[PDB]
């Protein structure tokens, strides 16, 4: 407790001001999200048809949805039945409740992972850090061992244990599935969650720098033509005597 | 032999209504162009976009 | 610049990727009789079969 | 005759905007009144357009801010534009502020009073809309600042809880906020035409602090082209804001939706806050806290008659200068002391910082307009 | 009433406006044309063939 | 409200002005800008520097004690 | 459904009489009721959309 | 000199409400300005405390509206206040607009331009926010209404949609309702204040047509204590709706829940749109309808060019008057057929009282005054 | 805006009047009252009356009408 | 509600309590049922309006909150409603 380490800073292929994220990794990193992280958490704000801009196609998007069992409401009986699954639909949920979420993983909740670049200081760095940087504990040191050892996690103490170097995922493309690589992906990934406008956003940001690269200078030069007048303006005084 | 700016001012600048007139055919053809520029400079700078997207399509 | 932000906030009132997603309706015909319009829910607003 | 003269509508547009008599001298640091106009506008326009999409309900709020930020179309350039037009507004605030305080504009009373009155209500305006989203910095925002009415003697309890409609800030609270803070700025845009009327009185101030009417322009075209180049400056810093870095002055816990149970370790004010939050933690009493706080902002109504100087502006004073430049850099290091915790450097600091705040006020800066005068033989 | 403003003088004047009128109607629809990207005009400007397929 | 014609009684005073078509919107923009720019400095400096520095030297102060403070050396 | 002077469908609003086919017959409605876009894969399931 | 006369605000208040020259013999009919004034502050007062209760989706809308009803401490009577405020505004409206049209007031051409303006608003706002309950009225009121826009050649269908947000009204059609709701009454009072200015160029008409500048009294104390008795008026009548009859100007299907799926069987409007439903169910075509409906308000406009008499007011003229009073009666005629079925004997009628509606206006009123000109050898 | 003062010319007219705690608030107030209502309701009833006993004829043969069109009596 | 109106707070209570209610969850994400307090509202009969029309053969009973203020005649036509049950007339079959 008390002593905290901060995140150093990795150099995403989407950092730069003008750098869009890389969506071969934003692929690779729902099959993250689907494979490693969909047992426990929770992406409430991220639904099927969002990914197919993205990542997918649009017959692609449909089959990942159909992978799933979702609940709809009812027909003539008044029942709840179970569906296929659209793309109107959203990421599944793990729990029912936060309590549950609580009484699985001994006590610990498992935030919503929608948000969770913006909601820490660091963004992916932080996430990052977190997920290669799993160690053992130093001497002075003790656990419940229901927590585990984290030095980027505030308090030392994190209640996730390490989900990474299990070498998992169905790759089709098929890069090497290393612990570095498959935190590089989620990270990607999980930024995309956070900030669908990223590219958006970038795009407008060139175009609003080089609209004001020319309207600057312009304004300017109507500003100066106009207050030449007065700029180049003479005063006599000429008082009788 | 007499100026380019002298002709776009004979020719265009002189009435308000053909000033006007010259600013929004100007606006039309200048959102076509920037645009399009805007994009190329964009896209040459990124590359892993829909870039990619010759891979999973055409199959359907 | 002008069109870009008023065609924005313009586009901001049309219809949120949210409405336009594909619904699409199951209808089973047999439980339809002979003579008999049957009223069902899609997209809001009704569909007469 | 003119159209422009005497049409009872356009003759009001004439007298503000066109004919008016200004000073042929007036700096950069005058663009700011124009630019407040523009910041609430912006803030108008931007705000409908959430407010189109925005559900006010705890169970629905921090959703629906989600759904305009995914879902509606551009959605996200509104929410941003607003959120940093706010940051904006009080960036032009400070600079406006600064300016009539060196330059000696508050001499104007009844403009400069009203000044204070829109300062104290777009604070209020922009503490409602924080609490909207309803995330954690939100939440326990909405906490801190309404329970300040607490330490009110007596009645203190009795007004909180009337204003929370309920035992805590709830379902009752953030409903209110919405309503109170959508006809607020309708309010500020009523108070800030009371200003400019006012305003047209004397006319502008100018650098020099000497009378201008040996020496006034037409606002058209000279004011109304420096106004567009301002105003282009302003779109150009709220776009870097909005098209870069749009999270740069949040806080990254306002991201995780309001728990009532569970406080954050830090709590921090947006960055314009952060010099109160110093004044009234450096009092190591509720009471005295608070008062300190109110009297942080409120000094301002008094900062006329603490006037000295035989001289209206600080150009031709040094003295006057170095103290002002005290106070910005005491109002920069009270910033810095807001935005930390409260443990061992920063707590002594932001007394003494406190302590001067209100010594080059109330004391250093009218004993530096006295001395300034005896200088002069004056 | 509306007599008043028939006569030589006012046939002149209307003659005078006339260009101007035409090249403001112009003006307006060009800009109504450029502001809605209208369609059935825009698709017909040989440069600016910006939808294709 | 004031209005021209009605704010103040001069007498003597000949201004000379030019056409804004006449004249340039940038004359000797840089010959003569960057000198006034650097006098103006010259002329501030006194008066705006010593404050923010003396924030900043308690800011790098301030911060290098409280990140030192918060470590232990004998138990 | 069933109602007015063809058999078909009557809207009580203002006086629209449609057909069997839901085609406009008399009062105010200028267009006959929208076909929307199907196809039959069996005569037990129709699909909308 | 006085306070009163100088003081650049008090000024205003001064040449409105105090020492304002007033004609002598303006009657009762002259009370409606100021108490539409007086509608529309209890219309903002009581709407800001039903905004701090309400939320505005689907879901929730009709349990937030029930909740103040139940829940909230006196919910109740701001809830009705509310509704019936809406009415006597209307009520206020027709009035006000009668007594133009009989006395010549219209000849204001621009204060006239801007009560047009005035009406379209108060009708737009009121229908918006009839919507917000979110009973099955409110949702097939608001079907009704949004639709008269699809009626428009070639952009119509794209129109509704984009007000819509969707494929018909919805949850993007509520939640815009309740913004456009809140921000339009301050509009309102905007061009009330432009209302105010244009007529305070020429001062008030009186009953006899004949300039008063002969016999001006000043407004204070006598139009301020006539004032203060016809807001007292206004009271009574707005609290025996609320105190004796809340659901009397009420549909019960607005206490049932929307429906999207059925409509009820009868559907009508709230008592002041029934004459303008009247005229557009009268033209057997979607267009012509509208049409229609669009130019028996819009009329009003044109209402200034079909002034053919050398009298200003109708009260030295007995054929117009017969003829103005053949219209309230007409309009009466089509309030009754807007509230009844498209059956026998209530459409050939319709469409009579629709003919004479624009028979008396365009038409038969415009004769009148040319006949008794003719008749006064003038 | 217009002033007292400022209004228009008037010659040759005196007006006399009394304070009104001089006077009565209701002077023969049933007395006089009442016959001059009489004289104001005879005075504009042939104009009023008319177009709202013709509507109350339609409404009542329209309602008894519609009533009675609602009904069989052969099949 | 009842409370100001028909009964005392120990008498509502007690009525509350003859019902049992559904309580959001303890530390396991359970659903449990509960005595019934207060604050709970009165009861429901069905989870949806679908299990109500096939309860009742196709039919929805409408909610009865504000029946009253929903019908032309108020109570009126409730009482009507009620007490005016009659065999049909000669010429009028039903389903039954
Ligand atoms: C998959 C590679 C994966 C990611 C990514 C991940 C992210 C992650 C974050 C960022 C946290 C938040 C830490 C914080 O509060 O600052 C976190 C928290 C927990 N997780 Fe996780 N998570 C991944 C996958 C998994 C898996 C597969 C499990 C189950 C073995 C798991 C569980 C948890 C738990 C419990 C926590 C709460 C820790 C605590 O605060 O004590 N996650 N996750
Ligand atoms: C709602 C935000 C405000 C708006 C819209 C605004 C409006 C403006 C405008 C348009 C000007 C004229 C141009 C200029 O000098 O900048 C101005 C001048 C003035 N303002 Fe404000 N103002 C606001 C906030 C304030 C505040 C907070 C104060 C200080 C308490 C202030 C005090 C003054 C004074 C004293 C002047 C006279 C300046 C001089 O001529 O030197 N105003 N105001
Ligand atoms: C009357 C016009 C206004 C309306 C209708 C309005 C409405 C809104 C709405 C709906 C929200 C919630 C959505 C959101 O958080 O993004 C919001 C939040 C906000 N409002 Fe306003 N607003 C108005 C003007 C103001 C003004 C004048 C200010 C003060 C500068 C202000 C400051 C903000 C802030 C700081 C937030 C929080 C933004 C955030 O971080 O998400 N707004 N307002
Ligand atoms: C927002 C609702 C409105 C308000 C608050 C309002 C305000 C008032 C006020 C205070 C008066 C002066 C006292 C009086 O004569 O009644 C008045 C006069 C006038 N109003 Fe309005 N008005 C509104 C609606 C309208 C409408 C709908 C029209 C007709 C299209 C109208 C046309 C006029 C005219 C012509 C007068 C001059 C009357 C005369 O002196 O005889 N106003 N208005
Ligand atoms: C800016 C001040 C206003 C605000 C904030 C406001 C807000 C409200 C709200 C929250 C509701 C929904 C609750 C309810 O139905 O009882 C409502 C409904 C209503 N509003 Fe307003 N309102 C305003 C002024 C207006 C005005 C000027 C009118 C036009 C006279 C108007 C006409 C009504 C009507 C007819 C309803 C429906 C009442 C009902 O039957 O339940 N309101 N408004
Ligand atoms: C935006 C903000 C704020 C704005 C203006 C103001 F005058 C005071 C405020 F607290 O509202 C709010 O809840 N916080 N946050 C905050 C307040 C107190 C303690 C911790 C955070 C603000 O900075
Ligand atoms: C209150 C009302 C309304 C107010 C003002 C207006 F100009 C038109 C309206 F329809 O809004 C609304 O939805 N209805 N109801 C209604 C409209 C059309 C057909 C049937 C009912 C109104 O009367």
């Amino acid at each position: 407790s008390d002593l905290e380490l901060h995140p150093p800073s990795y150099p995403w292929s989407h950092r730069g001001l003008l750098s869009s994220l890389d969506h071969t990794s934003i692929r690779r990193g729902f099959q993250v999200y689907k494979q490693v992280c969909s047992s426990c958490h929770s992406m409430d704000y991220v639904a099927y048809r969002h990914l197919v801009g993205v990542c997918y196609t649009e017959d692609e998007a449909k089959a990942l949805a159909e992978e799933v069992e979702v609940q709809d409401g009812p027909n003539e009986d008044g029942e709840m039945f179970m569906r296929p699954g659209k793309l109107s639909d959203y990421f599944p949920k793990p729990y029912p409740n936060p309590e549950a979420a609580r009484a699985a993983n001994n006590g610990a909740l498992p935030p919503d992972l929608s948000y969770i670049v913006r909601a820490r200081h660091g963004g992916e760095d932080y996430v990052f850090s977190l997920l290669t940087g799993y160690c053992e504990p130093p001497t002075g040191v003790s656990l419940r061992e229901g927590l585990y050892f984290n030095p980027y996690f505030p308090g030392q103490a994190i209640g996730m244990a390490p989900p990474i170097y299990n070498e998992v995922l169905e790759f089709d493309d098929g890069t090497p599935a290393t612990m570095s690589q498959v935190a590089k992906d989620v990270c990607t990934f999980l930024r995309w969650a956070a900030e669908p406008e990223h590219d958006h956003r970038k795009r407008m940001g060139l175009k609003m720098l080089l609209m004001m690269g020319l309207l600057l200078p312009l304004v300017y030069a109507m500003k100066r033509h106009k207050w030449s007048v007065l700029k180049s303006r003479k005063l006599a005084y000429r008082p009788p005597k | 032999a007499p100026t380019l700016t002298a002709r776009l001012y004979s020719l265009l600048f002189r009435r308000t209504s053909t000033f006007a007139l010259t600013i929004v055919v100007g606006a039309l053809f200048f959102e076509r162009a920037f645009d399009q520029g805007a994009d190329a400079i964009y896209e040459h700078i990124n590359e892993g976009k829909l870039w990619k997207h010759i891979k999973h399509k055409y199959e359907n | 610049a002008a069109k870009n932000v008023v065609s924005q906030f313009v586009s901001s009132m049309s219809a949120s990727a949210d409405v336009l997603a594909m619904s699409k309706i199951e209808i089973k015909l047999s439980d339809i009789p002979e003579g008999k319009n049957m009223a069902f829910k899609w997209r809001g607003k009704p569909l007469f079969v | 005759t003119n159209i422009r003269k005497s049409h009872p509508l356009m003759k009001i547009v004439n007298n503000a905007f066109i004919d008016l008599p200004a000073p042929s001298n007036i700096s950069s640091w005058w663009n700011f009144g124009s630019l407040l106009g523009i910041c609430l506008i912006l803030q108008i326009l931007t705000g409908l357009f959430l407010a189109m999409h925005y559900t006010s309900d705890t169970t629905t709020a921090f959703s629906s801010v989600t759904h305009i930020c995914r879902d509606v179309n551009y959605g996200w350039i509104i929410r941003y534009m607003h959120a940093n037009g706010a940051s904006m507004f009080f960036i032009c605030l400070y600079m406006h502020v600064g300016r009539g305080l060196y330059y000696g504009s508050y001499t104007f009373l009844e403009t400069w009073n009203i000044g204070v009155i829109l300062l104290l209500t777009v604070m209020a305006t922009a503490f409602m809309g924080y609490v909207l989203p309803w995330g954690q910095m939100s939440f326990w925002g909405a906490t801190v600042i309404t329970n300040l009415l607490s330490a009110i003697p007596y009645i203190g309890t009795n007004l909180v809880e009337w204003i929370w409609g309920g035992f805590s800030v709830d379902k009752a609270t953030l409903t209110r906020f919405f309503a109170f803070h959508f006809i607020l700025p309708f309010i500020i845009m009523a108070i800030a035409m009371v200003h400019l009327l006012f305003l047209h009185e004397t006319g502008s101030n100018n650098p020099t602090g000497i009378s201008s009417d040996v020496d006034k322009i037409p606002f058209h075209p000279y004011y109304t082209i420096k106004d567009i180049l301002g105003a282009l400056l302003l779109i150009l810093a709220l776009m870097l804001l909005v098209l870069f870095a749009p999270d740069l002055l949040g806080d990254p816990d306002n991201y995780t939706p309001a728990n009532p149970l569970n406080t954050p370790p830090h709590i921090k004010p947006e960055w314009y806050f952060l010099f109160a939050y110093a004044i009234l933690r450096s009092i190591p009493n509720k009471l005295g806290g608070v008062l300190a706080l109110a009297f942080s902002i409120l000094i301002l109504a008094l900062i006329p008659l603490l006037h000295t100087s035989k001289q209206r502006s600080m150009m031709f004073r040094p003295l006057s200068q170095c103290l002002f430049w005290a106070l910005v850099a005491d109002l920069l290091t009270l910033t810095w002391i807001g935005g930390q915790p409260v443990e061992h450097p920063y707590i002594t600091i932001g007394q003494l910082a406190s302590v001067l705040y209100f010594l080059l006020i109330l004391v250093l800066m009218p004993t530096a307009g006295t001395i300034e005068n005896k200088l002069l033989k004056w | 009433m509306l007599t008043r403003f028939l006569g030589p003088r006012y046939r002149q004047l209307a003659r005078n406006w006339v260009p101007t009128a035409s090249l403001w109607g112009a003006v307006g629809a060009v800009g109504l044309v450029w502001a809605t990207d209208w369609r059935l005009i825009l698709d017909w400007v040989p440069y600016i063939n910006g939808k294709f397929k | 409200g004031r209005q021209f014609g009605h704010l103040t009684r001069v007498r003597h005073v000949i201004t000379y002005s030019l056409s804004p078509f006449e004249q340039r919107a940038f004359p000797h923009y840089f010959s003569k800008g960057i000198p006034n720019v650097l006098r103006r400095t010259r002329a501030c400096i006194l008066r705006v520097a010593p404050p923010f520095v003396a924030f900043y030297l308690v800011y790098t102060w301030g911060t290098q004690e409280f990140e030192k403070s918060k470590r232990k050396n004998p138990a | 459904a069933n109602a007015g002077d063809f058999g078909g469908y009557y809207c009580p609003c203002h006086g629209s009489h449609y057909d069997a086919s839901g085609r406009i017959r008399k009062g105010p409605a200028p267009l006959n009721l929208e076909v929307p876009s199907y196809e039959f894969t069996s005569d037990d399931m129709v699909i909308v959309g």
